[PDB]
């Protein structure tokens, strides 16, 4: 484990959102720098709604 | 059919039986009984007050 300043979780808002009457459209930019890893075992959405 | 408008909601959680714990472990998860933060925080036989 290296000492840089880095996050452990992450938290990514979408770039653009879509309405419809039967669906809703969420697109993602998922970034992953230099010297960084990432399972996509642990991704997961967080719906917040009514 | 009759239900009220305006719900408010709320939540809660209960545990029982369960110490809350923060390993002092720099991936947060057990690498070892003697971790690895053990060696490097504690580096070159210093001393930190702590609160």
């Amino acid at each position: 484990t290296t000492d840089r300043s880095q996050k452990l979780q992450l938290r990514v808002v979408p770039i653009q959102t879509e309405d419809n009457v039967n669906y809703y459209k969420a697109r993602f930019t998922l970034n992953v720098g230099d010297n960084r890893l990432v399972d996509l075992g642990s991704s997961y959405f967080d719906i917040k709604g009514t | 059919r009759n239900a009220v408008p305006n719900q408010v909601t709320e939540r809660k959680f209960l545990v029982d039986r369960y110490l809350w714990q923060i390993p002092f472990s720099s991936n947060f998860l057990n690498m070892g009984t003697l971790t690895d933060l053990g060696q490097n925080v504690m580096y070159a036989n210093s001393s930190h007050s702590l609160n």
